[PDB]
């Protein structure tokens, strides 16, 4: 993680189930082999593709 | 100068020509959506009225 001045706003707890929900998760992705394209999804969705 | 019968003589399937002419080299969803209103006038029909 990262944060501005490393000032993260919540406490240690707290953080630590932000990362727990995402590692749980991307291993229930990685179960079901779907993380590989989503991960690399990143570099296109800030662009809107009208159809 | 007038013309005479002018609307009856404009005929959708030109329209869509000249849609398609003037579209050239755009994304393909602009074509579409600019082509659909001739497509559907050259396939219309006119309600006979209150008899
Ligand atoms: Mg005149
Ligand atoms: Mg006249």
């Amino acid at each position: 993680e990262m944060a501005t001045k490393a000032d993260y706003t919540l406490d240690e707890e707290s953080r630590a189930r932000i990362k727990t929900r995402l590692f749980t998760i991307r291993q229930e992705m990685a179960s079901r082999g779907l993380w590989d394209s989503f991960r690399q999804s990143e570099r296109g969705e800030e662009t809107i593709e009208e159809r | 100068g007038d013309n005479t019968k002018w609307n009856e003589n404009q005929n959708p399937r030109m329209f869509l020509a000249m849609i398609t002419y003037i579209t050239r080299n755009q994304p393909e969803w602009f074509r579409n959506v600019l082509s659909i209103a001739p497509i559907m006038f050259s396939n219309k029909m006119a309600r006979l009225g209150k008899g």
